[PDB]
């Protein structure tokens, strides 16, 4: 390569794509262009350094002495193009679905990955989980394997590729077959069609695969931290709700109809957006479903009741309440729908219709009624929807791991694996994407910290000593934004704090953070023209807007003990074995709280163990390989923290070289400070660092490596082709001559 | 976009009246008031909100005490007129102003700071790439689509006479006359008192000034009205309060407009109205006359009363030569003749080159205004 200096640009068909810098001044740079060689002006600042040949499809992308996005997407896209799936990023193992079958994963393969550091051998998800059994066995400890949101993906589908490196491995019925079976359940329930795919994950899945200290399989368990149950009462504009629904209503035929005396999508109030086909055919999909229950060992009688309480959620809505002329509480004057409910249910239509629409609260040790708005019950049917959907699937999870068997239980660890919907973004961003944001936000800084105890250990075990602030801290102010209820108090304590309070309105509530909390640098007003959102805040990923519209409505999950009392009390088993229930519980109680609280649990189980981390990236819509729309990759690392990854890690010495390889490799440019050979290797690059002309800040001296910085290594590259060229120039005129 | 449009806006004392030139109407029209929290909250989530302007004052009016920031043509507070005008283009326009020439009006006679402070702000508060302040009158005189005529334009503000002759315009005989609907509030308030209602405060000063608006009217003779008084039948009117009191005014109804016309009510010796118009008619060239005679102009919010225009015509004819004849064109829409005359000089291709451009103003400074426009 010539000294053009090949600096990659940005352009809107390539995100990135090489170019020769040559002219420049001050931001313009006119550039060559490698494949079109048109010359044309952008900044500077714009256009990122490239990486020699030499760097051309690592393995770790922490090795690349130039880290930038634009580095980081041309050797993925190196990878890919190449048939290469896998790649690491620093910490990250990143995975890119050719959706191909690939030949991949046979039985060879992972015997070969057995027992070996993940730099042995080429990037694979064996290789990562086989450093989580290996940390497990060797440390005792327990581990973690974090998934980020990505279609669609397969992301499942590869996690059982994981189950089957794990069963080879530990041995010594065949797997837990029902683990696929598992999918469309828990899909069915737990995913909707939305704007950035049509099959997302709302709610996070925590698979527990326990080993004893042996480190056999003792059998395995599931467990679904965060939900979105707002998603069912409330929707995007252009979205459907979760997939039982639908599948439920063309789905079941009168046989099943009749008995949940279920109605077409017009029907419901809950439904948001209308039928909103959709289909698909439907009904085909339902039909494999319940199967799919089946065989897993659940009866047609405890089908047929899950299916009508899923009904009973739909039903909430039918429920109409009348204001009243001059009185406050309101009323039900119509008592056929919640007359339905009460048959669907074990509740008597009049101590419901008390209960709901004037419930008794103790006022210790005596009871008295309350009054209640029409808004205020209609929050309370919301609630009792959302909380009913909420409880039916923890019911469901516990009932599943029933359907899974273990051998002797107790004994003695887990490794879990976590599938969760990723950070991000639409155009509207409403309140539930702000709730993503917010756990994505935890687990990243999460990812932070894992990192910086590795690379602080990682200096201990070179010898080098080096204080430095933890990464984690990053999020630290962003997270407190969106979090922290006191003294400043954060957007979900404010939120809540709106909705209480009298009439409160959404822009009561915008006005309300902006003079609370408008100081805060992660905040902030657009102002002035639109900008149609009217908030936004900086994360990892970047800048988001967020409209506030309905905020306060989505908000409010106020749950009658009354009501409740009386589910406790259901006639039909299933409902009333389900409502088998502290905080704030009662009126209050908003979902901002309470999704708080259940991220709160499942940040103390993930930080209880050792996590460790895969990013997965579709190239495409067209479900096709050999096309890799870069703006996409782009944008999936961005919301998955890769570029994060690469920011933490250029702030501290990411490019490790051993003594040796750097003398052996590097020796052709130094031949002045290289002595006679003294050896030992240390002295070796004393003299090379030395004479070299390098900062003490941009380099360290450890036991068996040297630390670099991002393009020190590139300017002793670039003193390699420029001794090359003096080299290849003094061998050919000297062969010639 | 072409010409990027433009934008208007008529600040008198009491309404800001603006939106964008090209239209026949303005978009906003809210009263230019600043209410400020007088008394102490104690709840909390309230908020806090230092201070309300517009006719948000006007719905939350009990709370505040409120400050018109324009007297008599004045600006007594400047960071409430910013805060007017912040208020017009975010709240109501949704205009960058960035994006678009401003125009003012601005009265006759009134001091220079004024109209040098006023472009000051619209350079360094809203940054604009031009502006222009123009006189009230000759605006009106546009709107109305005559050439020539003597504009009487009383606001809220402020009363003033500017006489104009086939465009041009007379320095000299250009009146300026300290009354207004402000000043016929104050005595309402003060002639109500004789009755027993008593409104003692600027919450229910604005309720007189709603009663004013629609049942004063003035007299066609002040004395026989006052005479038919005796017998009240129709000179009497309920009106309802918000508080649901219902008062009930009589001769004291019509008097007080007539102040107009008799400012020995209100104590000063300043000659009425009619007589004003005369002052300025005199001052002019001889040969002029006859068309200012025949063409009067009303503008302005308080020339609204019904019955103006015909005890205007016939206080004029009566004191001036009946060799010709009186028109008096008072047209209704008046009120907003202001606005309309600004927009349709924004809309003048050739105007667009006499904008004061953000340009001239850095370099040559805010003094320029009165250098380069009237
Ligand atoms: N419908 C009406 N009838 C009678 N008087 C009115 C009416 N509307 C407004 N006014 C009087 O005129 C004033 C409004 O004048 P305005 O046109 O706003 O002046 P400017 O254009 O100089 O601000 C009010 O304060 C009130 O006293
Ligand atoms: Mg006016």
């Amino acid at each position: 390569w010539t000294a053009r200096r090949l600096v990659w640009v940005p352009s809107e068909l390539h995100g990135f794509e090489a170019a020769a810098l040559r002219d420049e001044g001050e931001e313009e740079a006119e550039v060559e262009l490698a494949e079109s060689g048109r010359r044309l002006r952008l900044p500077r600042d714009q256009i990122q350094r490239m990486n020699p040949p030499k760097f051309s499809k690592a393995e770790d992308m922490a090795e690349l002495t130039c880290l930038n996005e634009a580095s980081v997407l041309h050797n993925l896209r190196e990878r890919y193009y190449s048939g290469l799936i896998y790649t690491y990023s620093g910490l990250f193992c990143v995975v890119i679905n050719p959706y191909k079958q690939l030949p991949i994963y046979t039985e060879a393969i992972v015997e070969m990955y057995r027992g070996k550091k993940r730099h042995e051998v080429p990037p694979h998800v064996y290789a990562v989980t086989e450093g989580a059994y290996r940390s497990m066995l060797q440390d005792r400890e327990d581990q973690s394997i974090l998934c980020t949101g990505e279609s669609g993906a397969g992301k499942t589908e590869n996690t059982k590729k994981v189950i089957q490196y794990l069963a080879h491995v530990a041995s010594s019925g065949e797997l837990e077959r029902q683990l696929l079976q598992a999918n469309p359940i828990l899909e069915a329930f737990g995913n909707a069609k939305t704007v950035k795919n049509d099959n997302s994950s709302r709610f996070g899945k925590f698979i527990r695969i326990n080993f004893d200290v042996a480190g056999y399989i003792v059998g395995a368990n599931i467990e679904t931290y965060l939900l979105e149950k707002s998603r069912a009462i409330r929707q995007a504009k252009d979205e459907c709700s979760f997939h039982i629904f639908y599948q439920l209503l063309g789905g079941a035929g009168e046989q099943l109809k009749a008995d949940l005396l279920l109605e077409p999508c017009s029907h419901y109030r809950f439904l948001t957006n209308g039928p909103s086909s959709s289909p698909g055919q439907e009904r085909e999909l339902f039909q494999e479903t319940l199967e799919s229950l089946r065989v897993l060992g659940f009866s047609h009688e405890e089908i047929i009741s899950m299916l009508r309480m899923v009904s009973a959620v739909l039903q909430f809505g039918n429920i109409a309440l009348k204001r009243e002329r001059n009185t406050d509480q309101a009323t039900m004057p119509d008592n056929t729908a919640a007359q339905k409910l009460c048959r669907l249910l074990g509740l008597g239509v009049t101590d419901f219709s008390r209960a709901l629409l004037t419930p008794r609260i103790k006022v210790g040790r005596d009871y008295v009624q309350k009054a209640q708005t029409k808004e205020q019950a209609d929050f309370a049917l919301e609630a009792l929807a959302k909380a009913t959907y909420e409880r039916l699937f923890r019911w469901l999870v516990l009932r599943l791991n029933r359907a899974l068997d273990r051998s002797p239980r107790q004994g003695a660890s887990f490794l879990g694996i976590l599938d969760i919907a990723g950070f991000e973004i639409f155009q509207l961003n409403s309140f539930e994407q702000l709730c993503i944001n917010y756990t994505n936000e935890k687990l990243q800084q999460l990812f932070n910290h894992t990192m910086f105890v590795l690379e602080q250990e990682e200096y201990q075990r070179e010898g080098i000593p080096w204080t430095f602030l933890d990464f984690g801290l990053d999020l630290q102010p962003c997270i407190d934004l969106i979090e922290r209820p006191a003294n400043p108090p954060g957007l979900l304590a404010l939120l809540d704090e709106e909705c209480w309070f009298p009439k409160a309105t959404d822009k009561s509530f915008v006005e309300k953070v902006a003079q609370e909390q408008g100081g805060h640098p992660k905040f902030q007003r657009p102002r002035h023209l639109r900008d149609q959102a009217d908030f936004s805040v900086l994360h990892y990923a970047g800048k988001v807007d967020y409209k506030a519209n309905e905020w306060l409505m989505k908000n409010m999950d106020p749950l009658n003990d009354n009501v409740a009392a009386l589910l406790h009390q259901s006639t039909d088993r299933l409902t009333a074995e389900i409502w088998k229930d502290r905080p704030r519980r009662g009126m209050f109680r908003t979902v901002g709280q309470l999704y708080k609280e259940s991220l709160s649990r499942l940040m103390a189980t993930l930080s209880n163990t050792n996590p460790s981390f895969v990013r997965c990236i579709v190239p495409n819509h067209e479900k096709r390989a050999g096309k890799l729309e870069p703006r996409l990759v782009l944008d999936q690392l961005r919301c998955n923290g890769v570029l994060e990854g690469i920011r933490i890690c250029r702030q501290g010495f990411p490019n490790r070289i051993l003594f040796q390889e750097f003398r052996q490799r590097y020796e052709i440019l130094t031949p002045n400070a290289i002595p006679k050979g003294f050896m030992d290797g240390k002295q070796a690059c004393e003299k090379m660092i030395q004479a070299l002309e390098l900062d003490p800040n941009l380099y360290r001296v450890g036991q068996s490596k040297i630390f670099f910085r991002a393009g020190v290594l590139a300017q002793l590259e670039e003193e390699r082709a420029s001794e090359q060229t003096k080299s290849d120039y003094l061998k050919r005129a000297n062969e010639l001559v | 976009e072409e010409e990027i449009a433009a934008l208007v806006i008529d600040n008198g004392s009491g309404m800001c009246k603006a939106g964008f030139a090209g239209d026949d109407a303005p978009r906003a029209v809210f009263p230019s008031i600043v209410g400020r929290p007088r008394h102490q909250g104690v709840m909390v989530g309230m908020g806090q909100k230092d201070s309300y302007v517009g006719d948000e004052a006007q719905s939350k009016r009990g709370i505040l005490t409120l400050k018109y920031p324009i007297e008599h043509g004045i600006v007594t507070n400047w960071d409430d007129m910013e805060k007017i005008w912040h208020h017009t283009f975010y709240n109501e326009l949704r205009v960058a102003p960035e994006e678009h020439p401003v125009l003012l009006t601005e009265a006759p006679l009134n001091p220079k700071a004024n109209r040098e402070k006023m472009t000051q702000i619209m350079f360094e508060t809203f940054n604009t790439p031009a502006m222009y302040v123009a006189i009230q009158a000759v605006l009106s005189l546009y709107a109305s689509g005559r050439t020539t005529g003597i504009v009487m334009d009383s606001g809220d503000g402020v009363t003033h006479t500017v006489p104009i002759y086939e465009g041009y315009a007379l320095p000299h005989a250009i009146l300026r006359l300290d009354l207004a609907g402000r000043d016929l509030t104050d005595y309402l308030m003060k002639i109500l008192t004789e009755r027993g209602y008593s409104f003692t405060t600027t919450a229910e000063r604005e309720i007189v000034r709603d009663i004013k608006e629609k049942l004063c009217y003035v007299a066609l003779d002040f004395e026989q009205e006052m005479a038919t008084a005796a017998s009240s039948s129709s000179l009497e009117k309920s009106y309802e309060l918000p508080d649901g009191q219902v008062i009930t005014i009589g001769n004291e109804r019509f008097r007080c407009p007539e102040a107009l016309f008799q400012p020995s009510f209100l104590g000063m010796e300043s000659c009425g109205i009619h007589e004003t118009t005369f002052n300025s008619i005199m001052k002019c060239d001889v040969d002029i006359r006859k068309d200012l005679y025949a063409n009067t102009v009303l503008s302005g919010g308080t020339t609204m009363y019904p019955g103006i225009a015909d005890r205007m015509q016939k206080e004029i004819t009566a004191l001036a030569p009946s060799t010709m004849k009186i028109k008096i064109i008072a047209p209704p829409e008046r009120k907003y003749s202001v606005w309309i005359g600004g927009s349709i000089l924004a809309s003048l291709s050739t105007f667009q080159q006499m904008w004061i451009s953000k340009q001239e103003y850095d370099e040559s400074g805010p003094s320029i205004v009165h250098r380069k426009c009237f």
